């Protein structure tokens, strides 16, 4: 089948560069075209640009001066180029191919890559665990919950156990607060297993390559 | 820009449409946009042809890309004259200069005289096909005329598929009342299959014997079964396998996935798609000059009904014919360029031989030489 | 109210004034049985396939049920499409094609098996056939089969491409050897300016043999053959002085003498005898359809003449099959269709011409080819 | 330029039932558009061609329809792996702009929100800050509401609403509330309160705290 | 045989199971009515020898 990834810095600084790397498999990109587009959260999604499959290029008539796309077709890899960037570029990005079925259709598409235009600093995450309190059995289950505060940039891997305990984890996403990310995951285990059990959570912080681990 | 144009492609033309998107997406480019609304109806039935030509205005194009067949070669010409819309097509050439008809395929008349003129016949038989006009039967017996030759020409689209085996029998004893030995085969490219396969059922292609299939796709047909049998065939070829650009094209063209693309994992490739894939090059190329001399012809659909009294034209059409004969590019039928009426200028067509390895190009043929 | 008396009859014409204007008013005029057929007639160019398409869907849209006209060689197909998609009939008296269907009624009888007949006759080996640009494709096509099969020598000559040096060209050509053998088949209207460019070219007349296939040899414009070795033989289709057509002869003199008619007279057409028989076929299909008790409805309420599907009107097959089933003798003799639209059934005599000899050779029909007299 | 709109921003259905999803444009596209999936994950899938066709490799449970500006996608029976994100992009003018695209959900019972209210740890109260959480697992549909109250003073500053998506085994959701203040600011109040307001009850189930 | 009957090289051969004796057509009227998926080549005019 056909299939397509995109990926990136994760996070930038403003005013500076974008390098976009979109690695595409299932076929080959020197007879059919390329797309870049991006897309914001809670907005629409956007064409950026595109570039055909003999060497023409054009892109969006917004910002056609800060983007620009070069491709090698050895890999089957497209490169995209987009600088000034500014505060309001924290979004996906994706790539896709071109074809002509009576329509100019996009066929295969790709995952897109999240980039946080931010000249906020990386720091390690804190982590803080999250009990019940009170040791009432009012069921056979019990909920315990680890609470990652502090974090630049997201996002952050949280497991519990390095994968081991899988049962009701209900990780909940992060968000943004003073320059500061604050995840919260969740998980369920038995109400005998707590604490005859160890029960220890993992955070892994890419941005710093934090490993956290709290019992 | 968005450009709307129209599409005539006929039920069963699928390698046709294949290098028509292996066109549209090799020729995109950054001035404009094509957008094809295609139809794919019958070519013979006018009144199918009426409707999608009326469906073509209704979405109000600026051009119509299609075939037409013998039976409809007047409903084209007097439809797309009449409005003013240009007609982009690789069908047969047309007798008499109509307007507003870009045409794609050459001429094969002349070509065709130049060949027996260089092997110097005096006598032999022309058996043709009655689905492209008859243009070349007209020119074949006014050189006749002229050159006092003694031709046998003999149509065989008249004959149904039930009963062709008896009457394909009786056809080759009636042409051996005056022991001929040299056949012209003026057929497409599903009734020359079938012309050699009787044939060889006869037996009929060992050496004393000699066949010319005129048409302008060779090598579309198959031409293993009559390469070891002694009888030495000619005819004419007008996309030159051995050219950097045609051999590019191929590399990419025998790669394709068949259900994908249907009818594109061959070796070789039929002449009306690479004609189409030149077509739509030359369509791309005259609005890029349109984009490039700055001339606004906008509009929106809304052109009205096809059937209006008076048909009044559209003047901005008018500069789309004579944009189309401001094309002269290079493609896989070689050098195009064309003249005030809207035929071809200044092409090559090889003169190819079957050998025992296989085709070989003797000479090439052109209209100045 | 099983049928409405005013039945709406769509008429293409190519010209305002002729002699088929009056002959078709003539042959309408006629009508005193119900229904009465009303025409509604266009005068329209027979050339340009937008304009013929277009009156085509006007009458269509106006509420006709059968068509009367005429076509060329730029309107062969394209009218046969457009009543094998309506299920629509068209009734011709023009030139006969090879490849039609039911719903064209074409007149004007074949041409092609009667001159192998005459070339059978005289037993030809080699001669010379002149063929016309328009119509000249069907019956050429019969004869190079014909002369493939007995080993003849056709040398065919265009006349639109070929310029008046190409003629003098030609007969010098032919004018090379003992006997002179040329068929020429084109229209009447182009036979006269082709006979006018020969006679100034056969001043010597002697082995020249000619065959001028042609249903109207009476209409031919023989006056210039006064003194020459034209030995022409040529074909005919009405005789003027036979029992029933000298009725119909003697009632248009007579209608030609009361109130009043459009263009004259002395100087007759087979297409316009054709036009009187063909509404005499249109007659008795309308008769027939009442006698039979068979309503025509209609919903006509504008109808489209382009749609997507094509929406066939379900009524046309009894109409069709009314006018399939049409027998007579009319002012062309014998009037008979058979299962495809075509005339069987006939007779067409041969008439010789040479040195004031109006001489009769003999027939030709299809169960007892060719009997000489 | 032209913009496409879409009036249905988030469809309930349930397994085997015939979903309509509508999509309109700013003019005539002359029906050159397209309708693709997105899962959950960030795979974008084509689902159907040119707004009337299917593409080879789609199954025969989804159509498309429309005309002028108004078109539709029609599927006759939802599976588990229709649950995605559908959207639709016209190419007729660039540049090219897609829509903005609906997100189906699974129908089930209209489950109460299971509330917990958790304080803030004595780590985090050293640390001179104080996050009060608030977990309302288990709860359908999404349409939700919070309130935090401080010894009876409702408070807005400082709270913020993390939703979680429908999971897989129960179609249910799942939220969590913050609400994050200095240390002087938690021991000047005694109890605190989270109330829930969910559509199956029209009292909000309140959980507090005291200290 | 209908490759090389119309050719004009005259081929003789040798046949064993004569088509005209009553019991071979016997056979061969009973032969070639017989289903395909039932019997696996079958539904022929002729037999193999
Ligand atoms: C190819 O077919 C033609 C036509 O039958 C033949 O060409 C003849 O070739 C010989 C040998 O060079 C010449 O002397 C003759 O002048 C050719 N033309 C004729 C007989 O018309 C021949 O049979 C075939 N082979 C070749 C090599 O030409
Ligand atoms: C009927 O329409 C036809 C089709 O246009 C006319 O024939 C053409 O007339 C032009 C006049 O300049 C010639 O150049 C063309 O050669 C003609 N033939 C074609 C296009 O095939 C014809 O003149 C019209 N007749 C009438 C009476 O209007
Ligand atoms: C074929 O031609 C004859 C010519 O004599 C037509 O005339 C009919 O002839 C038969 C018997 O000779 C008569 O009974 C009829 O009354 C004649 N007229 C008509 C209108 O049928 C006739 O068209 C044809 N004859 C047959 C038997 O089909
Ligand atoms: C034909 O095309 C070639 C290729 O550009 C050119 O060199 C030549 O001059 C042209 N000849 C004519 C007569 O136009
Ligand atoms: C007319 O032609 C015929 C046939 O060739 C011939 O027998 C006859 O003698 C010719 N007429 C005259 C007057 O010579
Ligand atoms: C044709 O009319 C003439 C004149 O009356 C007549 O003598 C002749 O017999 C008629 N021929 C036929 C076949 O009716």
């Amino acid at each position: 089948q056909a299939q397509l990834k995109e990926s990136g810095p994760g996070l930038v600084a403003p005013s500076q560069s974008l390098s976009i790397t979109c690695t595409v498999s299932g076929f080959s990109l020197t007879n059919y075209g390329v797309h870049w587009v991006r897309q914001p959260p809670g907005k629409g999604l956007e064409w950026l640009g595109v570039i055909w499959a003999g060497g023409s290029t054009n892109y969006n008539s917004a910002l056609m001066s800060r983007v620009s796309i070069s491709k090698d077709n050895s890999k089957s890899q497209v490169f995209l180029k987009m600088n000034s960037l500014q505060t309001d570029d924290t979004v996906m990005y994706y790539c896709a191919r071109e074809d002509y079925d009576y329509d100019w259709h996009f066929d295969v598409w790709g995952a897109g890559t999240t980039v946080t235009v931010s000249s906020a600093k990386t720091t390690p995450p804190s982590v803080y665990p999250l009990a019940p309190g009170s040791a009432a059995q009012t069921n056979s289950m019990v909920t315990l919950g680890c609470l990652v505060k502090g974090y630049f940039p997201e996002p952050v891997t949280v497991t519990w156990n390095s994968g081991s305990l899988s049962s009701g984890v209900h990780t909940f996403p992060a968000v943004l607060q003073s320059d500061l990310y604050t995840l919260s995951s969740s998980v369920t285990v038995p109400s005998s297993t707590w604490p005859s059990e160890t029960v220890t959570c993992n955070v892994a912080h890419p941005a710093s390559s934090t490993k956290v681990d709290k019992k | 820009n968005s450009i709307q144009i129209g599409g005539l492609f006929p039920r069963g033309a699928d390698q046709e449409y294949s290098a028509f998107r292996v066109g549209m997406v090799q020729f995109s480019t950054s001035e404009f946009r094509l957008t094809p609304h295609i139809d794919n109806l019958e070519v013979a039935n006018s009144f199918a042809v009426t409707n999608a030509f009326c469906s073509q205005f209704s979405r109000g194009v600026y051009a119509i890309f299609g075939f037409y067949d013998k039976k409809s070669v007047n409903t084209i010409t007097s439809f797309c004259g009449t409005l003013h819309v240009s007609f982009i097509t690789p069908s047969f050439p047309t007798d008499g200069t109509h307007p507003f008809v870009i045409q794609m395929r050459p001429d094969l008349k002349g070509a065709l005289l130049s060949l027996i003129e260089y092997y110097q016949w005096d006598k032999f038989a022309y058996l043709y096909d009655s689905d492209r006009g008859l243009s070349t039967l007209q020119a074949v017996l006014d050189s006749a005329a002229e050159k006092k030759w003694q031709v046998t020409a003999i149509n065989v689209g008249n004959i149904n598929n039930d009963k062709k085996d008896e009457t394909y029998r009786s056809l080759f004893q009636d042409l051996e009342l005056k022991k001929e030995r040299r056949v012209i085969l003026d057929c497409e490219r599903d009734k020359v299959n079938d012309i050699v396969d009787q044939v060889i059922t006869i037996g009929k292609h060992v050496k004393g014997y000699h066949y010319i299939i005129a048409n302008l796709g060779f090598t579309d047909g198959d031409l293993l079964k009559i390469q070891f049998g002694g009888a030495n065939v000619s005819g004419f070829q007008i996309v030159d396998y051995d050219d950097s650009l045609v051999s590019k094209f191929i590399e990419r063209w025998s790669t394709l996935e068949e259900k994908e693309y249907p009818g594109a994992h061959t070796a070789t490739i039929k002449y009306t798609s690479a004609l189409t894939y030149d077509a739509v090059q030359v369509m791309t190329e005259a609005f890029r000059n349109l984009r490039k001399q700055r001339i606004e012809i906008s509009r929106r659909g809304n052109a009205g009904d096809c059937l209006a009294n008076p048909a009044v034209p559209w003047g901005q059409g008018v500069e789309i014919e004579r944009a189309l004969k401001q094309v002269q590019v290079e493609g896989l039928s070689g050098n195009i360029k064309f003249d005030q009426n809207g035929k071809r200028i200044n092409y090559t067509i090889n003169i190819m031989e079957l050998k025992t390895n296989g085709p070989r190009k003797i000479g090439y043929w052109s209209e100045v030489d | 109210a099983n049928f409405p008396n005013n039945i709406q009859i769509g008429g293409l014409f190519p010209n305002q004034q002729s002699q088929e204007h009056a002959a078709f008013r003539f042959a309408l005029s006629q009508l005193t049985e119900p229904p009465k057929l009303l025409p509604q007639i266009d005068i329209v160019n027979i050339s340009d396939s937008f304009e013929m398409t277009y009156r085509f869907c006007s009458q269509f849209s106006k509420g006709v049920y059968a068509i009367f006209g005429f076509y060329e060689r730029r309107t062969v197909n394209m009218l046969t499409s457009f009543c094998g998609a309506l299920h629509v009939c068209f009734i011709t008296p023009s030139f006969p094609v090879d490849t039609s269907n039911q719903f064209v009624l074409q007149l004007r009888p074949e041409l092609q098996e009667a001159l192998i007949s005459i070339i059978d006759h005289y037993k030809w080996q080699t001669f010379v056939y002149i063929y016309d640009a328009d119509r000249g494709l069907s019956v050429l096509q019969r004869v190079l089969d014909t002369a493939a099969e007995k080993n003849w020598q056709v040398t065919a000559v265009n006349i639109l491409t070929t310029t008046e040096e190409g003629y003098r060209m030609l007969f010098q050509d032919l004018e090379k050897k003992k006997e002179r053998l040329v068929v020429v088949d084109c229209e009447s209207e182009r036979l006269n300016a082709i006979l006018g460019q020969i006679v100034k070219l056969e001043k010597n007349g002697i082995g020249y043999h000619y065959i001028l296939a042609n249903l109207g040899f009476m209409d031919i414009d023989l006056n210039k053959f006064k003194e020459s070795g034209a030995n022409v033989t040529g074909f005919q289709l009405v005789n003027y002085t036979d029992t029933i057509p000298a009725r119909i002869m003697q009632q248009w003199r007579t209608s030609d003498s009361r109130d009043h008619t459009r263009v004259d007279w002395k100087r007759p057409k087979y297409t316009s005898a054709l036009t009187y028989d063909g509404v005499k076929v249109m007659a008795e299909a309308f008769q027939s359809l009442r006698r039979q008790r068979i309503d025509i409805s209609r919903r006509g309420n504008a109808g489209d003449c382009l749609a997507n599907p094509a929406v066939p009107w379900g009524q046309g097959i009894d109409i069709q099959r009314a006018l399939q089933q049409v027998r007579f003798e009319g002012l062309t003799g014998n009037v008979q269709f058979n299962e495809k639209g075509r005339r069987t059934n006939y007779t067409l005599h041969v008439i010789e011409m040479k040195h004031d000899g109006i001489r009769k050779i003999g027939y030709w029909n299809e169960d007892d080819k060719f009997v000489p007299a | 330029e032209i913009q496409m709109t879409q009036t249905t921003s988030s469809l309930s259905a349930s397994l085997g039932d015939r979903v309509t999803i509508s999509c309109r444009a700013s003019q005539d596209i002359s029906n050159y558009l397209s309708w693709y999936q997105q899962k959950p994950d960030g795979t974008v899938k084509l689902l159907i061609y040119y707004t009337s066709r299917l593409h080879s490799g789609v199954p025969s449970r989804f159509s498309g329809s429309g005309s002028g500006i108004d078109y539709s996608l029609t599927i006759n029976n939802l599976e588990q792996e229709d649950f995605a994100t559908y959207f639709c992009q016209q190419g007729n003018t660039l540049p090219l702009t897609f829509g903005a695209g609906t997100k189906l959900e699974l129908k089930r019972a209209d489950a109460a929100p299971t509330v917990s209210i958790f304080p803030p740890s004595s780590e985090q109260l050293t640390s001179g800050g104080a996050s009060v959480v608030c977990f309302l697992n288990n709860f359908y549909p999404k349409d939700i509401n919070v309130k935090w109250k401080i010894d009876g003073s409702e408070r807005q500053n400082g709270v913020l609403n993390s939703w979680t998506d429908q999971d897989s085994k129960d179609s249910t959701y799942s939220m969590s509330s913050t609400l994050t203040l200095t240390k002087d600011e938690y021991e000047r109040h005694n109890s605190y309160t989270c109330e829930a307001t969910h559509k199956t009850s029209t009292s909000p189930i309140v959980k507090s705290f005291n200290r």
